[PDB]
């Protein structure tokens, strides 16, 4: 009846887990397993939330576990209990194999090859959890359990890249929790977690599997974003080398996402702007990558007001994002037009707003960047302008006060003039000609060598599956 | 059919409320003497749908607004009672004789043509939805065509009438297709003319210039607003797209225009400016941009999007075409050539300058205008690498993306 | 909802169930999908989305206003102004 | 949180430690510190002495010098151990400004130098541009030759058959990539 | 000189005209602006290949 439903989905699960297993004991593989195990990922999801919550039992149950069994009923127990289905025949049978972990064969004790049953058990209990959307003890419960069972042996490579996935829920709901409440008890418990990370990727240093180590460095990333401690974070950007290879394209998209954070508060403000459309070309489109699409978009606007760039008005009005945007909307006109007064009113009535996305921190810093984008427009509109009609349109006090703003931004060289004291005007050097010089030469020389990289890219991916259909049999 | 264009036209002058006072009277009393005649009630029940508190409102058998400078739309509830009686009596006769045909053999011809008749007078009264359910059964009946592509048209027709673009736009698609196919002419020069117009209300007017010059040439006026204000509309287009040598070559190649002369207010206003801005007048051309606001831009459906539009870009071009002749003006001279003072000219100038599309700067100690545009190797180069940049944007993302698969 | 033009980012990457789980991972790290949050948070449906005409819904290609002023007042009042400076010299 | 780590002395301290970090001259220290200020006290005990090295930073990002030489000087009224960080600051200041002046200009009467540098005294000018090396001659300044020495500086450093970029080196490259 | 019949800009921050009678336009600089044209058009339709992959 509700044991029908549970067999449904029981065997769902064991035909990929099958697959792989065989496809492992031949020489552990990377990307053949990952595969299977990717598809494996979404349809956890979709029968755990629609489709009862002791289906998860049932499976965990029947397969022979070291303690995972009574470390998912203690979970089930609480919000009322569920003993059916652990009953002959669904715990007793450890599900037809043909000899790879079947019932026979595992019960006599010829085998006992639980080993990647124990790694898709740990990864159905915090789907669970994720996809109830139940956060303080439940978590702590998961978090105890798992850690210390992975780490009494020595993953084998194969085994390795599923609990990178593992290390993800685990933080996840951890640093959500912090950020539900203040409270005294989840302060203390950051601590422990720190910890466990940077461990984590040193294991994954140790085997030079190179998705592991990928995606714990996103994690370590996210969590320094959190705490403020950038001065730390500096650092271990430096000592990067971040694999490309055997990566999925969403670790790509939230690598460069998280180097354009850093880069902002060092006032990289250059090699920030490519990294963050660097990220959203890796990332998809999709209603489900939505939220990263919409942090990454709104750092992608600041980021220019913060070269003095300052983003289109198209991007604001094409995207299905104009409300979440809507402060960087209004921020942009402000700081085009040059206006102190609209830009303090601006950044004060969406104050909150901007404070949960800690793009808050950002804004203010653009206070002085309405002076120097208000001083480009003037040496543009005007080659010889007086102190004084600067004042007038900026609504500024002095000749000798707007002196030292552009003496400062032209420091920066953005204005490309320079100052007469003497006269009483500012005097634009911009006349180009810049054809005669050998200016043209750099950037050329630099577009090639991006096109000649980009061959190089086509030759490493292109004949690398050519070589496997000779391997494989379809003659 | 013919009378729709009329109307919205009359219509649009009473959605403004920023217009001439003389004028929406006038235009309310025409469409109230059509309301009864001609069944053009459900349309006026649409034009406070596109109000609800807004100007140009005040009807009575909806929400009431005299506060409005408008108060010459106000409904009767003998103009309640009309619409009730003619819409329900008109549905049923015309009904019933189409029953008939149906029930007698021939439906090749015969009944799709008698279907073609309904939504004829669907689209009179301005009801969209009836019209396209009943020209829906025309065009699933096999017959010519030529006849689908009339069609087609009369359907398009109602989206500017009731001055919804969405409408248009998917029609015309349906015409291109079957353009095409049926290979006439006769109708290929009204396709040009409904899209001309369609490419006017939105910001495109290259297009828009390029479909409407073989509209001068040839015109087909059933179901097209008028000849006057096709003229009006190539004439705006004009100013916008193209400059001095290429504007004066194409209105004498339309003698037409010419032959045509201000016989409106909306044609006398826009075909003053033509002249000036090619004959390279300063002096009348800056008075001549205020009329073309005025009787052309606001009191035109299409043209009252770009009424703030049209103002702006068109002051860069006259602005343009001089300062690229100079190497040099003084701005007092440069003030005075188009009739403003020399304090106020500089401002309009300084929103065009760092947008960078009118290339100077302007000393204001020497008082010179300085014009430093690159127009040899220079500008080709600078050009060039904003597509070869583009270029290389494109290969970026389509790379990575099959690599990764 | 896409960013930009849409269709150009459909085409790049479609439906994969490889991935589709990995969008909504990424999504849940932000914390939210942040648009749907901010009508709550203001507590009424805006006005500054109403702010100019693009902004609410745009079908048409970008003017490049978003200051809008009508400049048919401004432009009026300087022809004739200069012309009494002038007549009254 | 919540049980003796908020402090009345932490909200004291800290706003003395953001002014340590700020005379060193790095920015880049001080926005990093300041983004964990942000879950911690900055509107829990509010901003009244927090509020200050954060003004201070801001008017020297824009370069408003005035408003910047005006904080200071009212952080002079400062007197417990504020004042002494404030010193230091008013110190960089004058190098600041002495950097800026070599873009802005080439010609400086001594009036004019004075005014910028933020002295009252004529003799602490020409103090000055002898220590920081600006030929004033004739009470006028020269920056051309100062910049002329900070441009030869950033060649000096070996790097340098990269760093001019040869002709002849450009079209080496192109040719080797096709024949790799 | 808007016609460039003759080319030559009008200075009149002074009251002289310029006689420039030199070549406007490098014939080899134009062609390479149609060469991008067309390779923007052909990377379009190589990704309308490749939605086959995706």
């Amino acid at each position: 009846l509700h044991h029908s439903e549970k067999k449904y989905a029981e065997e769902d699960q064991v035909q990929e887990l099958l697959k792989v297993l065989n496809e492992i004991s031949k020489t552990t593989l990377t990307l053949d397993p990952r595969y299977i195990w990717r598809s494996l990922k979404d349809l956890s999801s979709l029968r755990n939330q629609e489709l009862l919550n002791a289906e998860t039992l049932c499976f965990t149950v029947n397969v022979l576990y070291p303690d995972s069994s009574s470390f998912k009923k203690n979970l089930l127990k609480f919000i009322t209990s569920n003993h059916k289905s652990s009953v002959p025949g669904s715990a007793e049978l450890r599900n037809s194999y043909p000899a790879s972990f079947y019932s026979v064969n595992t019960e006599k004790k010829t085998i006992e090859v639980t080993a990647e049953i124990n790694c898709f058990m740990h990864l159905l209990v915090q789907l669970f959890l994720w996809d109830s959307k139940e956060l303080e003890q439940l978590v702590e419960f998961n978090r105890k359990v798992v850690i210390p069972n992975l780490l009494c042996y020595y993953n084998l490579r194969s085994l390795n890249l599923i609990n990178a996935k593992l290390w993800f829920y685990i933080y996840l709901s951890h640093e959500t929790l912090a950020r539900s409440s203040e409270e005294i008890n989840s302060d203390n418990q950051n601590i422990i977690l720190r910890s466990t990370m940077m461990k984590f990727l040193k294991i994954a240093s140790l085997k030079h599997d190179n998705e592991t180590k990928a995606m714990l460095i996103n994690l370590i990333l996210r969590d320094f974003l959190n705490n403020g401690e950038v001065d730390s974070a500096s650092d271990f950007i430096s000592k990067l080398e971040y694999p490309h290879t055997d990566v999925s394209s969403s670790l790509e998209a939230r690598y460069f996402f998280y180097l354009s954070k850093i880069n902002a508060i060092q006032l990289d403000y250059s090699t920030a702007n490519e990294y963050i459309i660097a990220a959203i070309r890796k990332a998809p489109h999709n209603s489900k990558s939505l939220g990263f699409l919409q942090q990454s978009n709104k750092l992608h606007c600041c980021i220019q007001l913060l070269m003095g760039d300052i983003p289109e008005l198209s991007f604001f009005h094409q995207s299905n994002m104009q409300k979440s945007l809507l402060p960087y909307y209004h921020l942009t006109k402000a700081v085009k037009l040059g206006d102190l007064k609209k830009f303090t009113s601006t950044i004060t009535k969406y104050k909150q707003l901007l404070l949960k996305d800690d793009t808050y921190q950002l804004c203010v810093r653009l206070r002085s960047n309405v002076i120097k984008t208000g001083i480009r427009i003037i040496s543009l509109t005007y080659k010889k302008i007086s102190l004084r009609d600067i004042c007038l349109k900026l609504n500024l006090d002095s000749e000798q006060t707007v002196e030292y703003m552009v003496s400062r931004a032209i420091r920066d060289g953005v204005i490309e003039a320079k100052i007469n004291h003497e006269d009483g005007f500012i005097e634009t050097t911009e006349l180009l000609n810049i054809y005669d010089s050998e200016d043209p030469q750099q950037v050329f020389d630099e577009r090639i060598k991006f096109a000649n990289q980009l061959h190089d890219e086509y030759l490493v991916s292109m004949r690398y599956p050519e070589d496997k259909k000779t391997q494989q049999n379809e003659k | 059919r013919v009378p729709n264009y009329e109307v919205s036209e009359k219509a649009f002058l009473l959605t403004q409320s920023k217009v001439s006072i003389e004028q929406r009277k006038e235009a309310a009393e025409f469409v109230l003497a059509k309301i009864k005649e001609e069944e053009m009630a459900p349309y006026y029940k649409y034009l406070c749908e596109e109000y609800l508190v807004n100007n140009g409102q005040s009807d009575l058998e909806h929400d009431e607004k005299s506060d409005s400078l408008n108060e010459w739309i106000k409904f009767d509830q003998e103009l309640y009672n009309e619409l009730c009686k003619k819409n329900e009596s008109k549905i049923k006769e015309l009904n019933e004789k189409i029953q008939k045909l149906e029930e007698d053999d021939e439906g090749e011809l015969e009944q799709a043509q008698a279907w073609i008749n309904l939504g004829e007078y669907y689209a009179q009264i301005g009801d969209k939805d009836n019209a396209e359910k009943t020209l829906g059964k025309s065009l699933s009946k096999a017959i010519s065509t030529g006849a689908k592509i009339d069609v087609m048209l009369t359907i398009a027709r109602l989206g500017f009438f009731y001055n919804d673009q969405l409408y248009v736009k998917e029609k015309l698609e349906a015409v291109n297709s079957m353009i095409e196919k049926g290979g006439d002419w006769e109708r290929r020069n009204r396709y040009k003319t409904y899209y001309g117009i369609h490419c006017l209300a939105v910001r495109n007017f290259k297009e828009a210039a390029k479909l409407l010059v073989d509209s001068l040439a040839t015109f087909t006026s059933i179901e097209l607003t008028s000849y006057e204000s096709i003229a009006t509309y190539a004439s705006v287009t004009g100013l916008f797209t193209l400059e001095r040598t290429d504007l004066k070559s194409k209105v004498i190649d339309s003698p037409e225009l010419l032959s045509l002369i201000s016989t409106t207010a909306a044609l006398q206003s826009i075909s003053s400016l033509t002249i000036s801005l090619y004959a390279s007048d300063y002096a009348s051309y800056f008075p001549y941009l205020l009329e073309t606001y005025a009787n052309v831009l606001i009191p035109c459906k299409y043209l009252n999007r770009h009424a703030d539009f049209f103002v702006r870009e068109m002051r860069r071009k006259v602005y343009a075409q001089l300062l690229e002749s100079y190497k040099t003006l003084s701005l007092k001279s440069m003030a005075s050539a188009f009739g403003v003072s020399v304090a106020f000219l500089d401002n309009d100038l300084g929103k065009f300058i760092p947008n960078k599309q009118l290339n100077c700067v302007i000393d204001r100690v020497n008082g010179i205008v300085e014009t430093n545009r690159p127009d040899n190797k220079n500008a080709q180069y600078h050009l060039l690498v904003k597509q070869g940049d583009g270029l290389l944007t494109k290969l970026q993302k389509y790379g990575a993306a099959v690599r990764l698969t | 909802m896409s960013t930009d033009v849409a269709a150009a980012q459909a085409q790049s990457k479609i439906d994969l169930t490889k991935k589709k789980n990995e969008e909504i991972n990424k999504k849940s790290l932000e914390e939210d999908d942040e648009f749907e949050d901010f009508p709550i948070d203001t507590w009424a449906n805006g006005e500054t989305i109403k702010s100019n005409a693009v902004t609410q819904t745009n079908i048409w290609e970008e003017n490049w206003d978003d200051v809008e002023v009508d400049d048919d007042f401004t432009n009026e009042l300087k022809a004739e102004l200069d012309r009494y400076k002038r007549e009254n010299q | 949180n919540h049980k003796l780590s908020e402090s009345d002395k932490k909200s004291k301290l800290i706003s003395l430690y953001l002014l340590n970090l700020l005379s060193q001259n790095n920015t880049t220290k001080f926005h990093s510190e300041l983004q964990y200020l942000d879950k911690h006290i900055k509107n829990l005990e509010d901003d009244s002495l927090l509020s200050y090295p954060i003004k201070l930073d801001r008017w020297l990002m824009e370069g408003s010098y005035q408003k910047a030489w005006d904080l200071l000087q009212s952080g002079s009224q400062n007197i417990s151990e504020f004042d002494s960080f404030t010193d230091i600051l008013k110190s960089a200041i004058r190098d600041e400004i002495a950097k800026n002046t070599e873009l802005s200009y080439d010609f400086l009467p001594l009036s004019n130098i004075k005014a910028l540098l933020f002295f009252n005294n004529e003799k602490e000018t020409e103090k000055f541009a002898l220590e920081r090396n600006w030929p004033i001659v004739n009470s006028k300044v020269y920056f051309n030759n100062q910049s002329k020495e900070k441009a030869d500086y950033e060649d000096e450093m070996m790097h340098e058959e990269d760093q001019k970029t040869n002709i002849i080196e450009k079209a080496m490259d192109y040719a080797i990539s096709i024949e790799n | 000189i808007l016609d460039k019949i003759f080319y030559g800009v009008l200075d009149q921050g002074n009251g002289w005209l310029y006689v420039y009678e030199t070549p406007n336009q490098d014939a080899t600089y134009d062609s390479a602006l149609e060469l991008v044209g067309q390779l923007n058009k052909v990377v379009d339709q190589l990704f309308e290949k490749a939605s086959v992959l995706y």
